[PDB]
């Protein structure tokens, strides 16, 4: 059989962000199928170590979704990512973190 | 254990309606198959029931499930020698390993319409004096001797049908001397 | 509690 | 009120060394509740809220079992799929399930679900009459003979119309304090200006449970209905959700804009605006 | 089908063995079971795939192995005589309530000794004039004696084809010593088939004892599983 699904994604804090305040940093990725996914979380363009993933869960569609997260403080300067690879794409998608999105 | 079957064997008149029956100790089993296993063969399903129904009728057979008591039983009318076999009830929930009774040897015998005992010896012609009694047409009812002395064998009733009407009782002795007569050693 | 397959694909 | 349960399970082969992953995931009211992960160190399955710890070990025992059961099933499954595609060794392959029952608040079954998917696309499911299948392909056919031939839709009838149904029935005595929790939304207006003379009104709705909201825009008393923009809820990762929708409005106009916010926790729908 | 490999055996205590069974039914589960003196299904051991099997029941003093997806042994390494009983593969699709489908069994007797494993004598009595005189038939009585072990199947054939009708042969073969059983069996025709030179009749005793996996020395016969038959013809006297 086959039919893949593209990933779609958020990043977005758990708290309202405030810059030098300690948060949570969440990666939402959903509408994917096959559920193999490959998920990073860059700080200025480099892997944030400590993620966490949730366990992995599916929709009434068949698509699957996960969350991952991980601490962060945000600042002015600094940017934050995530990072997707999967096989219904070419190449990875990265999306920036955006404070008012 | 978990499925009891009683009796150990059972003898019901060609065409009577052979009643056989099951209890349950799991009260969450909810398959209830029956295999019926003839002589020198392996067990093979026979009918099987849900307990969301109280029965299933296949031919001759009824099998009845009673959630309250926990009973399964295995109805069949109009028993015939063919139906002679050992019975297996059994139970499982959901996708566990089934449970087996240890069966019941259901054995369907005709009541013999006309009895007309004779008893007959017969010899084989390969030996000297070998010889052996036949106990032939004899009522249902009647108890076939065992032997009050060695060297002398005395078989079981056999029931034997000639197709084309010719039902009959038989029994079989033989010994190790002249001095036993036929006659005598049937009753 | 969860189905319990019977007969596989 | 009405009331669900499901189970959705899925199988995942690995070209490698490993047999197949399976995990399953049982649900009240799109709550989950218990879950099974083969990949566990030792797999069994576990309450996911509080109100299963009512269960006896008996309960997880049993349950666990019949998990492994499945577990085989899928396997076997993935290996007669792969055939029956002619799919060649070495890849990754996807077998999915649902399965459960919707009930009235009389507790009677209103509809039940059996229903597979392979590589996400529907592959086989129990119609709504319980006894007759619908297959999507060619591969499926070869299932639906051999699942008409064996009388397997009388078994999954035997449990959409009576374990799932009592199951739920028990689960939801057990659970009804917590499954009726609610934590109402917080609610605020930013404004950005992206430009032309144009601005962005974001209504934001942050800490609410259960997911299910609205939100709306009106100018004038009128909801805008076209122009307004949306985010799928998403989880806060503390048991919350959020959401937001906005609206392009003129620059000098904005505070003629008003946000609703319909949310179940709420006495009452809120009504906001840019407070500058 | 699943088909059981052998039909019968006998052996030593002490020796090895193995049962066999294959399936062409393209199921992944298989199962030993243990009947004795037919009663019960008892498992001893299972299997689901390929390379691996499971504990049953009562799994105590068998081994099982998978080596294929279509074949499934038991193995006895020290037979002892407790193992005497009759043995039973299955399969079934993924297990739970998928129908089980059973082979036809095999007989395992173990024993101290296999210079006691004897054939069968068989003898063909024939019917009394008294008897066709006075109730127009014929009673032909087959006697198996001084076999050991019991594992004796008797059959009727007449005119070269086997007959059920009007045959009744006793269920357990009777143990007249230690090492030694009888069995008989009758088979009834009327007067007019008994008198008709162009019939013949045959009891045959298939007797199951070693095979050729067993060595046997040079002074005295070996004693094999094999059909021994008594006969007789129809006679106008």
């Amino acid at each position: 059989m086959g039919i893949q699904k593209t990933p779609q994604i958020q990043v977005y804090s758990r708290h309202p962000p405030e810059n030098g305040k300690p948060n949570i940093l969440n990666c939402y990725v959903t509408q994917f199928h096959p559920p193999h996914i490959e998920i990073q979380m860059l700080k200025n363009g480099k892997k944030i170590p400590k993620v966490e993933m949730s366990d992995m869960s599916f929709s009434k569609d068949w698509s699957f979704y996960i969350l991952a997260h991980t601490e962060f403080t945000p600042t002015e300067t600094d940017t934050y990512a995530c990072r997707v690879k999967h096989d219904s794409m070419a190449e990875p998608k990265t999306v920036y973190w955006d404070r008012d999105m | 254990q978990q499925v009891r079957q009683s009796p150990q064997s059972l003898t019901v008149w060609e065409g009577g309606t052979t009643v056989l029956t099951c209890s349950y100790e799991d009260s969450t089993f909810n398959y209830f198959p029956w295999y019926q296993q003839f002589p020198g063969e392996g067990p093979a399903l026979l009918i099987s029931i849900l307990s969301v129904s109280d029965k299933k009728e296949d031919g001759r057979f009824t099998t009845f499930f009673n959630k309250r008591e926990k009973k399964l039983s295995l109805h069949i009318i109009d028993s015939q020698p063919g139906d002679s076999a050992t019975y297996f009830c059994a139970a499982l929930y959901g996708n566990e390993k089934i449970t087996f009774g240890a069966g019941t040897k259901l054995t369907i015998k005709p009541n013999i319409q006309n009895p007309e005992p004779a008893v007959y010896q017969l010899k084989d012609p390969r030996s000297q004096d070998s010889t052996l009694c036949l106990f032939t047409d004899f009522d249902s009812q009647i108890n076939v001797p065992k032997t009050m002395e060695s060297g002398t064998f005395i078989t079981d009733k056999c029931v034997l049908d000639m197709k084309a009407d010719s039902k009959s009782n038989g029994a079989i002795a033989w010994s190790n001397q002249t001095s036993f007569t036929c006659q005598d050693i049937f009753k | 509690k969860a189905v319990a397959n019977f007969a596989t694909m | 009120g009405p009331h669900s349960m499901r189970y959705f399970e899925t199988a995942v082969s690995r070209p490698g060394l490993e047999e197949p992953r399976y995990i399953s995931v049982g649900y009240v009211d799109n709550k989950e509740f218990v879950r099974f992960d083969s990949d566990a160190e030792n797999p069994r399955y576990e309450p996911r809220a509080p109100w299963m710890e009512q269960e006896g070990p008996e309960y997880w025992e049993r349950e666990t079992q019949k998990a492994k059961g499945q577990e085989q099933w899928f396997r076997v499954s993935l290996r007669n799929l792969l055939g029956y595609y002619n799919q060649s060794a070495g890849g990754s392959h996807t077998l999915q399930q649902m399965s459960g029952c919707d009930l009235g608040s009389d507790w009677r079954l209103l509809r039940g679900y059996l229903q597979f998917a392979y590589e996400g696309r529907d592959y086989i499911a129990l119609n709504e009459d319980l006894k007759t299948w619908t297959a999507a392909d060619m591969a499926a056919q070869i299932t639906r003979r051999k699942w008409e031939q064996s009388g397997a839709a009388e078994h999954y009838k035997a449990y959409l119309e009576g374990e799932c149904v009592e199951w739920l029935h028990r689960y939801l005595k057990n659970g009804n304090a917590t499954l009726l929790r609610t934590d109402s939304p917080k609610a605020h207006v930013t404004h950005h200006p992206r430009s032309k003379g144009e601005v962005t009104l974001r209504c934001w709705a942050l800490g609410f449970y259960p997911a299910d909201i609205t939100l709306t825009w009106q100018l004038n008393g009128e909801e805008l209905t076209q122009d307004m923009e949306l985010v799928e809820t998403r989880p806060a990762g503390d048991g919350t959700f959020q959401k937001w929708a906005s609206v392009v409005v003129p620059l000098g106009k904005e505070q003629n804009y008003t946000c609703r916010v319909y949310h179940e926790g709420l006495p009452e729908p809120l009504t906001l605006r840019w407070e500058p | 089908a699943v088909t059981q490999s052998p039909r019968s055996k006998v052996a030593v205590t002490g020796g090895k063995v193995t049962l066999s069974c294959h399936q062409t039914n393209n199921h992944d589960y298989m199962y030993w079971y243990r009947q004795d003196t037919g009663h019960g299904l008892r498992l001893i051991h299972y299997s689901y795939v390929a390379d691996s099997t499971e504990k049953g029941d009562i799994p105590d003093g068998y081994k099982a192995s998978r080596p294929s997806q279509e074949n499934f042994s038991l193995i006895l390494e020290l037979a002892s005589l407790s193992q005497t009983a009759v043995y039973f593969c299955a399969s079934s699709d993924a297990g739970g309530r998928n129908t089980l489908y059973f082979g036809a069994g095999t007989r395992l007797s173990v024993l101290e000794d296999l210079r006691n494993v004897t054939p069968p004598k068989v003898s063909l009595f024939e019917p009394s004039k008294a008897e066709i005189a006075n109730k127009q038939k014929a009673t032909l009585v087959c006697l198996a004696r001084g076999f050991f072990p019991d594992h004796v199947e008797l059959s009727w054939w007449v005119n070269g084809k086997e007959v059920h009708s009007g045959v009744c042969t006793d269920p357990q073969a009777y143990k007249e010593s230690n090492y030694s059983y009888s069995l008989s069996s009758r088979l009834r025709v009327s007067a007019t088939f008994w008198h008709n030179p162009r019939n013949h009749f045959r009891c045959q005793v298939q007797f199951h004892g070693l095979s050729e996996e067993d060595k046997w020395p040079e002074g005295s016969p070996k004693p094999v599983t094999q059909n021994i038959s008594a006969e007789a013809w129809g006679r106008a006297d």
